[PDB]
């Protein structure tokens, strides 16, 4: 069996959900979403913010708790074939993390750019901010934490210790979410110019760099893949 | 749509927009709508806002639903940032061409280099038609007419696709062979020196030489075509001509100003001294995009936005005609739902509880006088 | 010699020099030459240049071929930086004393704190004699006359040579023994503790004590001699007195201005309104150190530099006398080889294609009027 169709679901769920989110923000961007003090803004974007925050907290708790509770206690008695299957599942988790990272840190971030350069931002919770800071960022954070936990709890290579590159890849992009405090603070106060390259935005930049730890993470996963079932063929 | 969130005192004391007019309220695609009016730069400019040494006359709108055909300060076109003087009154004119159908709230705004957006009154303008009918023709000094909607789009797409294809070809050339794990094992276990061998070096040399040669040839071709080019035209424009307003014949001294918390009314006591030779009457109080009118004295006919217009929102304790030379003190109350809708009541949250505004005084013959008032605004709770 | 490289529009709209005069064209060593004139700070000061809050009246020249004896703005000496006001006209006077023989291109220039050099017209001045004959005497408040060419030179040489000799003595004392490789081997192989032993420590203590004592004694001696000293005198000088020019009786409105690319001519259409009570005629157009003259109206007699002077470079379509109260629109062409020699045609490369200049209008009796014009400058290619 090895690599199964969980990868198709991993791609499709993010693609479909974010396409629907884009449709929603295209429909309610203007017209209930321009005026932050209008009653329709509360029903179409503040309610969205509340619901998405509650659902993200619940989903993160449930997913992480399930992954930690179903952790493999007897990692020693794991066959190489099962280890290969678990390595493929972890690679599917990493693919989902990469897809979520794309959607969060490229699509909706530059969408925040094109929203703020063309409207006068009315609050810290513009529809763009609700979608990007509080939906896509938590979603990719949840996916990254889940992938890290799966590696630690199913892969003997990633067990017996916390991998530094994986921890950086998982936590640095997470630090972008608390960095929103710098975004709002240096915008209301420091810098009223919409300048997307303003130093108030270098918090995203610095912690966006930590995603480069995916390189060490991926060579670690390559070594984990090539533990018992490394071949032969490769180097033979 | 971006105001009602800015600080009430900052909206009150930055820039006062008046004599605003709109040529049309409903337009077709490609039809032009003109916005005219005057703005006065308040003398008590807040220290937190940089002085309007570099300011841009902008339009508040949800993206290019209109295109700014022209914009004027004084009588001259202002496509760049301009320098404004504190205390001066300028007249402006913005010409907009409809591009996208719908109902749009169009604001005239002034962006200041170190203070952010100063949004004036916004008016709903209806656009009907189809976006596909929109044209933005322009004639260059080289004698060609192009449509700015799609000019150079094909060339941009072509060049970007070409370079993306070159990069993808490079990556795929290296990706035909196995990529990650066997190459990693070969590099780790002993010297590799086997995964990069001729003609890989020849292919890379070809890629590098072709890239440089294609860049040079494309630049030369884009220089032979379009032989006449100019850099981007930028730079703040000085010498904006302000309006030479006559000195007002009305002097007003604000003796305390209060507003109820909570409430929708603002109360102030004014000592009005009438100079000149005509009986005056208080007709309007404009504070921040909100016009409180004394309907018995003046009526608005310029189609001011209804949510910003208080037809009878201005009540004067004694608004009888003020004979020349006579001085009297009256209690003026400006009350309207707009005071709470546009969050002018939220000056209680502000770190500077001072207001500014314009009082419009009208005589019998109809000629009007504009006087500016500013004073601390004291909340009242009991 | 540093202009012709600056941006054409920046040379056009910073500072307009006019009424320039030179006392002499050829001088001897120690002889004085005086440069006089007026400069007007343009109202449309470019935003890329900091406002002339801190400005210095300098001389453009290849090193001290002259010494600046005196310099005045208004009527007062300006050895320090000064504050200038935008839109004001100031008169200046620079006194130069010849120091080095040769043919020198002397410019009057204004350095602005945050904008760099603004170079005015330059004139060739011949210096004859020998540099050895040059003297720069000055009398101090302590009652001694010194020559600034060689004053303190001996003392400076002596002290520098003394301290250099002390350092060389230290180095040579340590360099008598073998230096690099044996000492390195001794330090590496085992503890060294042998290459620095008494009386080396005694010699170093002597060097340190002698250095401190000599510094203290020299400072005390240089305080007993020259007991009266003052710090360097610095600081921007405010309150420069501008010229109180009468209000011009001529108003000019520029209706478009064009220049051919390539070409040596600039064309503009002006609407001239003559107020006052005398028939006026356009005699000069000054744009950037270049004077385009209508020879039928005015002739230059102040010895203006020939390469900057267009004697008949100004052609007016109808330069008949303009009766008072009369308004007419004429086509004015300023054409000369200077327009290309001084790269005023390179405004096509500039990111701000706007020009500024001065128009000089002369009546029958000879009294002149100065009016300032500024407008966009549109290139024409076909
Ligand atoms: C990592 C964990 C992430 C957790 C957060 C998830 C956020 C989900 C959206 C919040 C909506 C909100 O809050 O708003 C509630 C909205 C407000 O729209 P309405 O006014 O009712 O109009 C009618 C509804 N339309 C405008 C959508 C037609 O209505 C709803 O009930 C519909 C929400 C549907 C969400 C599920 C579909 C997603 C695409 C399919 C692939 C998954
Ligand atoms: C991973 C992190 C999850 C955290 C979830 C949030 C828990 C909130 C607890 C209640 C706080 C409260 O009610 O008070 C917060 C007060 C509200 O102030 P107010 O509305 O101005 O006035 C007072 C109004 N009261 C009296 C009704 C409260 O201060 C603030 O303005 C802060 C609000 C911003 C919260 C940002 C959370 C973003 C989470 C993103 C998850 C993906
Ligand atoms: C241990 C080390 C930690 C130190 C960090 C503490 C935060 C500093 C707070 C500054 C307050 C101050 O010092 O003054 C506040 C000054 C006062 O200026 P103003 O006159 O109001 O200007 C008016 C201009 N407005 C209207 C736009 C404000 O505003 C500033 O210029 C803010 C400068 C930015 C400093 C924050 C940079 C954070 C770096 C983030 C990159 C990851
Ligand atoms: C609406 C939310 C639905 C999330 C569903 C989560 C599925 C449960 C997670 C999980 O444990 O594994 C699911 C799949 C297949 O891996 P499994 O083998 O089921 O995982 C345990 C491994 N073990 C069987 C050897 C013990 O592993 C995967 O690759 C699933 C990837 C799902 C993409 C991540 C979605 C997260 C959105 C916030
Ligand atoms: C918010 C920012 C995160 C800060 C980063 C700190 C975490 C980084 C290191 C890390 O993840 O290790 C914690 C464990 C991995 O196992 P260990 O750290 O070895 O310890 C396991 C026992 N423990 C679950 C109680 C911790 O991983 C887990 O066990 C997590 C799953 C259990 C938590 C589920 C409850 C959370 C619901 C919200
Ligand atoms: C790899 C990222 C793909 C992002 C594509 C996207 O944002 O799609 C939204 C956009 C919306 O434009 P349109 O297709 O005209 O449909 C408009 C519907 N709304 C306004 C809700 C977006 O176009 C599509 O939906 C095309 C489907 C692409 C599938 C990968
Ligand atoms: C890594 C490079 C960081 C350079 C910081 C920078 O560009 O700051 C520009 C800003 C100059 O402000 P300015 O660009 O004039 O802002 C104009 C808009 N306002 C006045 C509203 C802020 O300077 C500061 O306020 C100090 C920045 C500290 C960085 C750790
Ligand atoms: C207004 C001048 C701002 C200068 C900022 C310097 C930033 C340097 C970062 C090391
Ligand atoms: C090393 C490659 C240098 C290429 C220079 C090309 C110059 C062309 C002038 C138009
Ligand atoms: C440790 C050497 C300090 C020297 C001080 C000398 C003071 C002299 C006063 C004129
Ligand atoms: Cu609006
Ligand atoms: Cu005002
Ligand atoms: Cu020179
Ligand atoms: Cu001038």
């Amino acid at each position: 069996l090895l690599d199964k169709k969980w990868l198709t679901f991993a791609l499709a769920i993010y693609t479909v959900f974010y396409l629907w989110v884009r449709w929603y923000e295209g429909v309610y961007g203007w017209s209930a979403g321009l005026d932050s003090f209008a009653p329709e803004f509360e029903t179409y974007w503040m309610n969205f913010l509340y619901t998405e925050i509650v659902l993200e907290i619940v989903t993160a708790s449930i997913l992480w708790g399930y992954l930690w509770k179903t952790r493999d206690r007897n990692l020693a008695a794991l066959t190489p074939r099962e280890e290969l299957r678990r390595n493929f599942t972890h690679l599917v988790w990493l693919v989902a993390y990469a897809w979520a990272i794309y959607w969060g840190a490229s699509y909706f971030t530059e969408q925040d750019g094109t929203w703020h350069q063309t409207i006068v931002r009315d609050t810290d919770f513009t529809p763009s901010h609700i979608i990007e800071f509080y939906l896509s960022y938590p979603i990719y954070i949840i996916t990254g934490f889940a992938a890290f936990i799966y590696a630690k709890t199913r892969l003997p290579f990633f067990a017996k210790g916390i991998s530094l590159p994986y921890l950086v890849l998982v936590v640095g992009p997470f630090m972008i979410l608390p960095n929103v405090g710098l975004n709002e603070w240096g915008h209301t106060f420091w810098f009223m110019e919409e300048l997307f390259v303003a130093p108030l935005h270098y918090g995203f930049v610095i912690f966006g760099w930590l995603a480069l730890a995916v390189m060490g993470t991926l060579t670690q996963t390559f070594y984990s893949f090539a533990q018992g079932g490394l071949g032969q063929s490769l180097c033979e | 749509h971006g105001e009602k969130s800015q600080a009430a005192f900052m909206r009150m004391r930055t820039i006062h927009w008046y004599d605003l007019s709109w040529s049309k309220e409903k337009v077709k695609i490609n039809e032009t709508v003109e916005i005219k009016g005057k703005f006065h730069v308040f003398e008590g400019w807040p220290e937190t806002v940089d002085e309007p040494d570099v300011a841009f006359l902008n339009v508040g709108m949800p993206g290019p639903v209109f295109i700014r055909k022209e914009s004027y300060i004084g009588g001259q076109l202002v496509p760049r940032s301009v320098r404004l003087e504190i205390g001066k009154t300028y007249d402006f004119r913005v010409v907009l061409k409809a591009r996208r159908p719908g109902d749009w709230h169009v604001h005239t705004m002034m962006n200041v280099q170190g203070g952010g957006p100063i949004i004036g009154p916004g008016k709903w303008i209806t656009v009907e038609g189809s976006m596909s009918e929109f044209r933005n023709p322009v004639t260059t000094l080289t004698g060609q007419t192009v449509d700015l909607e799609n000019y150079n789009e094909g060339n941009t797409y072509f060049w970007h696709a070409f370079w993306f294809a070159i990069g993808v070809a490079w990556i795929g050339y290296w990706s035909r062979r196995p990529i990650f794990i066997p190459r990693l094992l070969m590099v780790d276990a002993g010297r590799a020196d086997e995964l990069v061998s001729a003609t890989d070096r020849k292919v890379a040399m070809g890629f590098l030489a072709a890239t440089i040669l294609i860049v040079v040839m494309a630049m030369s071709s884009a220089n032979s075509k379009y032989p006449i080019t100019i850099p981007l035209q930028a730079g703040t424009m000085r010498g904006m001509k302000p309006l030479e307003l006559p000195a007002p014949t009305v002097s007003v001294k604000v003796e305390d100003a209060t507003y109820r918390v909570p409430g929708r009314a603002m109360r102030m006591k004014l000592t009005i001294t009438n100079h000149g030779n005509s009986p005056i009457r208080l007709g309007e109080f404009y504070t921040a995009s909100v016009r409180f009118l004394d309907s018995d004295v003046y009526k608005d006919t310029t189609g001011y936005p209804e949510d910003l217009l208080a037809e009878d929102g201005l009540s004067v304790s004694d608004n009888s005609p003020l004979a020349p030379g006579e001085t009297r003190t009256v209690d003026v109350t400006a009350s309207d739902a707009a005071w709470e809708v546009y969050r002018l009541s939220d000056i209680i949250y502000d770190p500077d509880s001072r207001f500014a505004g314009l009082l419009f005084f009208f005589d019998a013959t109809g000629n009007r006088q504009v006087v500016q008032i500013d004073a601390p605004l004291i909340p009242s709770f009991m």
